């Protein structure tokens, strides 16, 4: 009666633990991958992150400058 | 990083205009009206090549 009224079968806890383990293992893998990706982008600078600004090329004046040799 | 190429002193010989600035200013307007085509050719070459060594002729 106690088991019927208050508790649940072993399979429920078993499968819930499987799901929790899957979720947290995926999270750990994603954390390692994030660290590696951050290191690579900061070292190289070829990704969307760590893009430090440079001078805009639309600021340059392309017109004769009173002197042929600029 | 490379050797600069300079024309020989023979390439720079020309019979120069030996008149003073007052003479040039007195005749400047007619000179500009008459000698427009060669002068404009040289100036266009000068701003387009951006190099004295490409504009001697
Ligand atoms: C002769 C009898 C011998 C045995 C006596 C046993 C008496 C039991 C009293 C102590 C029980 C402690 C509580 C244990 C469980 C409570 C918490 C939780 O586990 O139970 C909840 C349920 O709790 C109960 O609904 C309520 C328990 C409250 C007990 C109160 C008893 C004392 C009350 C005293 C009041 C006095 C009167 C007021 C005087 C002013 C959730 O259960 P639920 O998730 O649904 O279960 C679903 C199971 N399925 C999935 C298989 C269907």
């Amino acid at each position: 009666w106690i088991a019927r009224t208050f508790y649940d079968g072993p399979e429920k806890n078993y499968e819930k633990t499987m799901a929790i383990l899957q979720i947290e293992a995926e999270k750990a893998e994603l954390r390692l991958k994030e660290l590696e990706v951050r290191r690579l982008m900061r070292a190289r600078g070829d990704g969307p992150w760590y893009q430090y600004p440079t001078i805009d090329k639309a600021l340059i004046d392309h017109s004769p400058k009173t002197t042929p040799d600029n | 990083p490379g050797i600069v190429e300079l024309p020989t002193l023979e390439d720079l010989k020309v019979q120069e205009v030996k008149v003073s600035s007052s003479v040039l200013k007195a005749a400047a307007h007619h000179y500009g009206a008459q000698c427009d085509k060669p002068n404009k050719e040289f100036m266009l070459c000068r701003w387009e090549e951006k190099d004295p060594r490409r504009c001697l002729e």
